[PDB]
RNA sequence: GAGCUAGCCCUGGCCAGGGUGAAGCUGGGGUGAGACCCAGUGGAGGCCCGAACCGGUGGGGGAUGCAAACCCCUCGGAUGA
RNA sequence: GAAUGCCGGCAUGAGUAACGAUAAAGAGGGUGAGAAUCCCUCUCGCCGUAAGCCCAAGGGUUCCUACGCAAUGGUCGUCAGCGUAGGGUUAGGCGGGACCUAAGGUGAAGCCGAAAGGCGUAGCCGAAGGGCAGCCGGUUAAUAUUCCGGCCCUUCCCGCAGGUGCGAUGGGGGGACGCUCUAGGCUAGGGGGACCGGAGCCAUGGACGAGCCCGGCCAGAAGCGCAGGGUGGGAGGUAGGCAAAUCCGCCUCCCAACAAGCUCUGCGUGGUGGGGAAGCCCGGGUGACAACCCCCCGAAGCCAGGGAGCCAAGAAAAGCCUCUAAGCACAACCUGCGGGAACCCGUACCGCAAACCGACACAGGUGGGCGGGUGCAAGAGCACUCAGGCGCGCGGGAGAACCCUCGCCAAGGAACUCUGCAAGUUGGCCCCGUAACUUCGGGAGAAGGGGUGCUCCCUGGGGUGAUGAGCCCCGGGGAGCCGCAGUGAACAGGCUCUGGCGACUGUUUACCAAAAACACAGCUCUCUGCGAACUCGUAAGAGGAGGUAUAGGGAGCGACGCUUGCCCGGUGCCGGAAGGUCAAGGGGAGGGGUGCAAGCCCCGAACCGAAGCCCCGGUGAACGGCGGCCGUAACUAUAACGGUCCUAAGGUAGCGAAAUUCCUUGUCGGGUAAGUUCCGACCUGCACGAAAAGCGUAACGACCGGAGCGCUGUCUCGGCGAGGGACCCGGUGAAAUUGAACUGGCCGUGAAGAUGCGGCCUACCCGUGGCAGGACGAAAAGACCCCGUGGAGCUUUACUGCAGCC
RNA sequence: CGAUGUCGGCUCGUCGCAUCCUGGGGCUGAAGAAGGUCCCAAGGGUUGGGCUGUUCGCCCAUUAAAGCGGCACGCGAGCUG
RNA sequence: UGGGAGAGGGUGGUGGAAUUCCCGGAGUAGCGGUGAAAUGCGCAGAUACCGGGAGGAACGCCGAUGGCGAAGGCAGCCACCUGGUCCACCCGUGACGCUGAGGCGCGAAAGCGUGGGGAGCAAACCGGAUUAGAUACCCGGGUAGUCCACGCCCUAAACG
RNA sequence: CCGAGGGUAGGGCCCGUGACUGGGGCGAAGUCGUAACAAGGUAGCUGUACCGGAAGGUGCGGCUGGAU
RNA sequence: AAAUG
RNA sequence: GCGGGGUGGAGCAGCCUGGUAGCUCGUCGGGCUCAUAACCCGAAGGUCGUCGGUUCAAAUCCGGCCCCCGCAACCA
């Protein structure tokens, strides 16, 4: 439930914030944080390879458990729900009866105090992790592996989910957040429920400085540049595109598809995305 | 105003120094070339 | 060649004083319960005035200069991109 | 003899400009061959959030002493950061290393690349971050947390005693963290004292005083006291912390809970050891047996790893503690005490500057800490001033024009001008009061006004303390006094109305543009299913992201409000197992060369045969496009209406002489005495128009228009005054430029603008202050233009390639 | 073209006369007054403001009158911009 | 007190018919549509038929001249939460009543905001016809919207 | 001290007037169509929404004050 | 399909 | 200066490729209707802006002139 401000500065007029009302613990688990090496969008050559990055708040990286089939049958308790600055979802602290502590991304409805479990035998309950083949058709699910034992790759952003649509051989059929219909292997793990913090989309940044806090540096339009810089550069006064609208590198950017044709995973996609 | 020369011994030794020169085909050519010319100093002097 | 300059990374440092008085909280009124209203408290903000600091708006000077961009008056920002 | 030739030398401009901040000087006495300039004293002025003091960087002997003045020093020089010589930098505790990690760098394993080389986990390197043991005073010409004195402390080695399952590169805990706000108690620092110590002082009308002037501390082990930080104790179970574990994690039980206890800091006290003024007498000595006390103010610093709130969610590693593993338990480790041991480098001096960066002893630039007092509401602002430091390395005169910086001005008051440019005005604080409009925050310091000093009387609350005295902080009321004037000096908004553009705070052409440009939250299209797309790279490898469609890339638009129409013929992009074309390859009808011949060799039709293109569709917040001619209504005009041609379709709403309107100063209205600008309208829009967005919009703007009030030297129209120059004298002494020169006016002439030719006229020789009409004055081999089969950046459906992709 | 800076303003003038005014005239469809028109005359004079960068022009209020031209469309080693 | 009938309201869940789309099969020269046509769809394999899948919206028969609510309005089925109302007994309180300027709440559709959803339908819009014209009626398409959540709007032939 | 009033500054209500602009009323006869009254030749009216030279059209929902 | 006086 | 154009009453074909003027609308006559419109039947109307040339022959091809649209008028 996003929160509004009163117009006591120009920027506060539309600035919104998260309510943070699911968070129960406001410092991370020391054994589970490690330094996040900021990149600036620069690679090992020192070159900007992703433009307009840098200058955001310092962040510790909270280690996340994207396997969960690591500890089959060993139940855990949800000890807290915590802020994670490296992702849109909240993260949940798990206290395994093992005595082991791990983080997972926090599904919608997860309550501090309940218990979660992973495995083929796990009840179909919010927060439990099962192989895709043991989850009933129709279930809304998240943090889905894309290949057996390779780690949760799908549906991890705040409010997202995938829905199990049917089965076919060793493979189940999922509707991804994009609306794509893909075949994923049945032994791939997933977690009953949708990711929480669905109100994330409705946050109004509010002013320029907020983007700067997020490590987002000002983006400048091709149309504002010179021909040395960009296909849209130059012209006397303002100018329309004057050609098919293009990236800085010349490739068309309104409609031109870019997935590889002969990509092997094509055999397992049923329908390109929606809308 | 602030001018271009802002001396800094650590910078000078790291950038132009003997060991920076020897680490690199171009730098070893500088040394070979200043020897062949007979330079008294092969590398900028800096106190450390 | 990035000891100038541009961006980023790591680690430190700095921002006199004064003003405005958001949320929340407490109390009071209110109502079936509410919303909400009042007062007190509170101390938010690319908020306000103004040094340091960072600037460089207008004018005057300077013009084989004090200076290959400087001086004076004035003026912008000054918890933040 | 010429090349704006090259190198050198020497001229001219010229005894000219200048001698580097307008903070400022004067005199006496010394020294010496010589003194405005060196030394000393007195007087004067300047800085004092510095122009004083302390660190770091950079510099590298510049430090101190003696002896010098050729050159260096913008003059001088006996002086100096200059010349010669001698001296000077002392550490277990300060800084760095023999400790740790950060980005980054390097790099056993490993990967990649024609060579050179590029990567890469661990590891290693890497600091102004973590960690770690010294405080106060004395001493030298020059060093001092370094030497000395006092009082403290660390590590290593050996030993003694006591204690314990000892033992690590392994496990674990801790180290360990943001921004804003902030409590309690302290300290640093400061103010006052009728109290304490002190050489003295009584002036000039008064005061011998509860007078003036000066000073009234610093460090400190244990212990103690005050204030804080940190921390639960026990037992049982145990599958997790990549072996083990009694540790840690998890579960249960019992006790304990603002505590206490234990532990660790800060502050106070504390054996002890130090310091100690003015004044006076030559850095010293005396003062002095110096005194060393009370009250108040009080940090941003300390206790600290304190507390609260917030979102953008805030290093690592070692030291250290705990756990066990091989091992070992004669060892080994812990604790206490003792003896011994404790290496390398820096240390002078400048350090907002004459010693650093700017060619200079250069009005510029340079990070951190201290930065006193009073008054002005506060403050690091402003004036003065302390400690301390300076008067800026040419001076002396004169008192012109003109220039700069400054002060004042009769009457008028923007009449100045492109423009109120510039300069006035206003100005802090307290109180009264404050409009359209609005997104209800604001607009707002709106506007506009009143108050402001000093004296006396009365009195309310707060801090410290004691509930009081004193001190300190906020106020309240009454009566008075003086001046032209009470924020009496200094620092400190002129205001309103109305358009354009941009929502806003931000950003930019370092050094002619700060804007309406860029950015911006926000909106839409589009790509991307993760070994993502995209980007960098030959590659490996990276970024994306230790992210996963509520995410990432690309593009346009640019808060918000109300909106964003019609055209898919062309180009683009998306979709389309048909068809047409289509290269290599397959196929091999049928031909050819050669050989006596088996053969060897060549050409080769149909037919099969990708993407691409053709073809069929879709698609506009994809590139883009959104008509012409003729007529028609109460006999005016105009045209709701009609005809016809063309197109893919013919511009919708809204707006409009506009940042767009050519004709144009359109026309009408407003404002003015007068209005090419401005504002409001009209609509024949040369040539608005809907995300290269359309029309609005409160608030915002060193943006660009228009107007008014206030006030002014902007002006009528100029006058006077100040200082720094200009001028004269002494010192030092440039520059561009320069064919040579014995270098006048007119009217002609001349390559068409003549000091230089002709004719006339005028004119004794040489300077100084001034002014700029000429010397087609100087500067720069015109930057406009053309020329060159000269160059370079940029574009595309120019040509031809290449990467990349299919 | 190995450089002759370019509109307007300001400042400072100076010259020409095809004379705007003032002075002297002739003709008049000159009653007077006031004009018209031509002749002579360059001595002096020839205003302040609104608009626009403007020159020019229009306009306001006056005037004896509100002249026109040249001087590198006079004048940037004089200023403005 | 004990009973009753009902699409009264709210939440969650769930069932089948049909339309559309997609994949597979089988199959060929038309389908669709109208007053008649054309646009449109279809040999690139449509329509008609069979199997499978995805998804949205509305609930046939019962059904009525019926029921419920103050009105707007409420219809598959299930469960939960909840309002109104009638009846019998004649038990309890003893006028505690009626109305109601203001106020407060509710209030079809369309409409608006921020999300989501989107099968059918369909303003706008396009195309085919008709017509003198046809910015209509009819036909082929088709965007908001219709649906859900939350918040607004507060209208009506909101009528008996 | 109060004080008629004068003055400066900022507000509120009312009246008159204003380039132009909005629709309204009235004046017999023009131009364009034919929306309504009959099933008015698409039943009408309706609140709303979008559109169009004009009346009007269409969508959603409502009413009968609808014919047969 | 079929407008008007 | 460059490009296009002028043909019954209106708007358009024919021109390129010489012989042949055509389409819609309007105008006139007649129907239908009570009447008008619409609708149906039949008709008339252009010597092709103009003058000159080439040709057997010119709307057509080549010139001159007039007239109407459109583009251009830049460095200065
Ligand atoms: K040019
Ligand atoms: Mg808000
Ligand atoms: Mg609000
Ligand atoms: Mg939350
Ligand atoms: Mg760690
Ligand atoms: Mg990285
Ligand atoms: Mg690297
Ligand atoms: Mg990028
Ligand atoms: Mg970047
Ligand atoms: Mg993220
Ligand atoms: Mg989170
Ligand atoms: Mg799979
Ligand atoms: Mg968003
Ligand atoms: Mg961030
Ligand atoms: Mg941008
Ligand atoms: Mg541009
Ligand atoms: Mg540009
Ligand atoms: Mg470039
Ligand atoms: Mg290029
Ligand atoms: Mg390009
Ligand atoms: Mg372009
Ligand atoms: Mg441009
Ligand atoms: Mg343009
Ligand atoms: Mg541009
Ligand atoms: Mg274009
Ligand atoms: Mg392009
Ligand atoms: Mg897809
Ligand atoms: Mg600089
Ligand atoms: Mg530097
Ligand atoms: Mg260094
Ligand atoms: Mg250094
Ligand atoms: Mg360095
Ligand atoms: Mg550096
Ligand atoms: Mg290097
Ligand atoms: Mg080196
Ligand atoms: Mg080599
Ligand atoms: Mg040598
Ligand atoms: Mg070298
Ligand atoms: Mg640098
Ligand atoms: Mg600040
Ligand atoms: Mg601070
Ligand atoms: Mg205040
Ligand atoms: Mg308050
Ligand atoms: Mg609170
Ligand atoms: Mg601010
Ligand atoms: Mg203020
Ligand atoms: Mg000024
Ligand atoms: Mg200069
Ligand atoms: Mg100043
Ligand atoms: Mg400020
Ligand atoms: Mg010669
Ligand atoms: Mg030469
Ligand atoms: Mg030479
Ligand atoms: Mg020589
Ligand atoms: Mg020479
Ligand atoms: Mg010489
Ligand atoms: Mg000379
Ligand atoms: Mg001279
Ligand atoms: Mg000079
Ligand atoms: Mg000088
Ligand atoms: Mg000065
Ligand atoms: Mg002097
Ligand atoms: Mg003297
Ligand atoms: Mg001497
Ligand atoms: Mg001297
Ligand atoms: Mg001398
Ligand atoms: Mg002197
Ligand atoms: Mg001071
Ligand atoms: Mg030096
Ligand atoms: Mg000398
Ligand atoms: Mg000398
Ligand atoms: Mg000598
Ligand atoms: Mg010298
Ligand atoms: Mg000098
Ligand atoms: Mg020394
Ligand atoms: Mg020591
Ligand atoms: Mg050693
Ligand atoms: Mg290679
Ligand atoms: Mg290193
Ligand atoms: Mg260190
Ligand atoms: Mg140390
Ligand atoms: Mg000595
Ligand atoms: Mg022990
Ligand atoms: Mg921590
Ligand atoms: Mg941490
Ligand atoms: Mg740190
Ligand atoms: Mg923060
Ligand atoms: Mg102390
Ligand atoms: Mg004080
Ligand atoms: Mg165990
Ligand atoms: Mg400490
Ligand atoms: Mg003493
Ligand atoms: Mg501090
Ligand atoms: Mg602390
Ligand atoms: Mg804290
Ligand atoms: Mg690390
Ligand atoms: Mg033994
Ligand atoms: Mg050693
Ligand atoms: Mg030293
Ligand atoms: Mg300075
Ligand atoms: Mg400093
Ligand atoms: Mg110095
Ligand atoms: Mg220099
Ligand atoms: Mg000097
Ligand atoms: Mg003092
Ligand atoms: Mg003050
Ligand atoms: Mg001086
Ligand atoms: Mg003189
Ligand atoms: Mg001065
Ligand atoms: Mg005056
Ligand atoms: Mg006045
Ligand atoms: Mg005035
Ligand atoms: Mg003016
Ligand atoms: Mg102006
Ligand atoms: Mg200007
Ligand atoms: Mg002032
Ligand atoms: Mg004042
Ligand atoms: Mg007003
Ligand atoms: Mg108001
Ligand atoms: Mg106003
Ligand atoms: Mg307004
Ligand atoms: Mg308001
Ligand atoms: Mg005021
Ligand atoms: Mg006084
Ligand atoms: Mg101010
Ligand atoms: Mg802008
Ligand atoms: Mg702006
Ligand atoms: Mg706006
Ligand atoms: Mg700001
Ligand atoms: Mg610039
Ligand atoms: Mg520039
Ligand atoms: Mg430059
Ligand atoms: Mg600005
Ligand atoms: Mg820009
Ligand atoms: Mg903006
Ligand atoms: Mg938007
Ligand atoms: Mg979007
Ligand atoms: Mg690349
Ligand atoms: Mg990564
Ligand atoms: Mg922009
Ligand atoms: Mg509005
Ligand atoms: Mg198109
Ligand atoms: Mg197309
Ligand atoms: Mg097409
Ligand atoms: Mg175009
Ligand atoms: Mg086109
Ligand atoms: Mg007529
Ligand atoms: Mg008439
Ligand atoms: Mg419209
Ligand atoms: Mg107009
Ligand atoms: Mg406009
Ligand atoms: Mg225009
Ligand atoms: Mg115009
Ligand atoms: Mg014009
Ligand atoms: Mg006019
Ligand atoms: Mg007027
Ligand atoms: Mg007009
Ligand atoms: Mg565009
Ligand atoms: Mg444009
Ligand atoms: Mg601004
Ligand atoms: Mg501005
Ligand atoms: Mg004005
Ligand atoms: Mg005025
Ligand atoms: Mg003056
Ligand atoms: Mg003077
Ligand atoms: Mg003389
Ligand atoms: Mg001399
Ligand atoms: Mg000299
Ligand atoms: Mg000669
Ligand atoms: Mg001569
Ligand atoms: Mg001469
Ligand atoms: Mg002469
Ligand atoms: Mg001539
Ligand atoms: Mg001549
Ligand atoms: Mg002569
Ligand atoms: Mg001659
Ligand atoms: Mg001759
Ligand atoms: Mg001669
Ligand atoms: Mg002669
Ligand atoms: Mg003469
Ligand atoms: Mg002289
Ligand atoms: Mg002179
Ligand atoms: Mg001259
Ligand atoms: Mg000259
Ligand atoms: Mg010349
Ligand atoms: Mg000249
Ligand atoms: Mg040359
Ligand atoms: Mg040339
Ligand atoms: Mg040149
Ligand atoms: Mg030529
Ligand atoms: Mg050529
Ligand atoms: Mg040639
Ligand atoms: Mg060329
Ligand atoms: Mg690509
Ligand atoms: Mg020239
Ligand atoms: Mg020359
Ligand atoms: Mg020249
Ligand atoms: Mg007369
Ligand atoms: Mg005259
Ligand atoms: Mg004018
Ligand atoms: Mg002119
Ligand atoms: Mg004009
Ligand atoms: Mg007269
Ligand atoms: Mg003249
Ligand atoms: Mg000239
Ligand atoms: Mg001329
Ligand atoms: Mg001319
Ligand atoms: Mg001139
Ligand atoms: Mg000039
Ligand atoms: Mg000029
Ligand atoms: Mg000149
Ligand atoms: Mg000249
Ligand atoms: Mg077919
Ligand atoms: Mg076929
Ligand atoms: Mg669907
Ligand atoms: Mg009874
Ligand atoms: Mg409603
Ligand atoms: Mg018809
Ligand atoms: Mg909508
Ligand atoms: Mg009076
Ligand atoms: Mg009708
Ligand atoms: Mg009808
Ligand atoms: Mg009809
Ligand atoms: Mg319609
Ligand atoms: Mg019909
Ligand atoms: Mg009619
Ligand atoms: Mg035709
Ligand atoms: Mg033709
Ligand atoms: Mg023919
Ligand atoms: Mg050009």
């Amino acid at each position: 439930a996003v929160k509004k401000f009163k117009p006591y500065t120009p920027s506060r007029r539309f600035m919104t914030v998260a309510d943070f009302s699911e968070i129960t613990k406001t410092e991370p688990e020391k054994s589970l944080v490690k330094p996040l090496k900021k990149t600036g969008g620069r690679n090992n050559q020192g070159r900007i390879t992703v433009r307009f990055r840098g200058g955001g708040h310092k962040r510790l990286y909270r280690i996340i458990d994207f396997k969960r089939w690591d500890k089959v049958g060993i139940p855990a308790k949800v000890a807290a729900i915590e802020y994670d600055p490296n992702r849109s979802a909240r993260i949940a602290l798990l206290h395994y009866v093992d005595g082991e502590k791990r983080y997972i991304i926090a599904p919608d409805g997860l309550q501090v105090g309940q218990q979660v479990v992973a495995g083929p035998d796990a009840p179909i309950q919010v927060g439990n992790a099962l192989p895709l083949r043991f989850i009933p058709v129709g279930t809304v699910v998240h943090a889905v592996e894309l290949e057996p034992k390779k780690g949760a790759k799908l549906a991890r952003a705040a409010g997202t989910s995938a829905q199990i649509q049917g089965r076919e051989g060793d493979y189940v059929i999922l509707r991804l957040p994009s609306g794509e219909l893909r075949k994923v292997h049945g032994e791939c793990y997933a977690t009953v429920g949708a990711v929480g913090n669905a109100d994330h989309k409705n946050i109004v940044l509010g002013k320029a400085g907020r983007s700067r806090w997020l490590g987002r540096r000002p983006h400048v339009r091709g149309a504002a540049m010179n021909p040395v810089d960009h296909p849209h550069g130059g012209g006397e006064g303002r100018a329309p595109r004057g050609r098919p609208p293009a990236s800085p590198w010349g490739w068309q950017t309104k409609g031109l598809k870019t997935r590889k044709r002969r990509k092997p995973s094509s055999r397992f996609i049923i329908a390109r995305r929606k809308k | 105003m602030k001018r271009t020369w802002q001396p800094n011994r650590r910078k000078r030794a790291k950038t132009h120094g003997f060991r920076a020169r020897m680490r690199t085909p171009g730098g070893r050519k500088v040394l070979k070339r200043r020897r062949q010319k007979g330079r008294w100093r092969l590398t900028p002097a800096v106190r450390k």
